[PDB]
């Protein structure tokens, strides 16, 4: 509803959100803009 | 050990209760059951 990035409602509205495979109450992981580092993208080789 | 730990900032009149299941996909874990072993639980950049 905001211009706030990390804000993305959580288990969102009328839809129940379960797929039928994922079989929890916590879908969430939306927080933390910043990920860790990653050694699989396009700078892999210089990080390892 | 998911959702275990939570942070919950008080402001003047409202709250905003974060969770580490909504952060971390890491997870330390019990073992190293041998004692004394301390654990950590970070959070990345809580902007509240």
């Amino acid at each position: 509803t905001d211009n706030n990035p990390e804000g993305w409602t959580l288990d969102k509205s009328v839809n129940n959100g379960t797929f039928a495979g994922l079989a929890e109450n916590g879908v969430t992981g939306l927080l933390q803009s910043g990920e860790p580092m990653d050694f699989s993208g396009a700078n892999a080789l210089y990080f390892w | 050990s998911s959702d275990d730990i939570s942070m919950e900032i008080e402001l003047n009149s409202t709250k905003f209760e974060t969770i580490t299941g909504s952060d971390v996909g890491l997870r330390p874990p019990l073992y190293p059951t041998v004692s004394r072993e301390t654990l950590a639980f970070p959070f990345g950049k809580l902007s509240i």
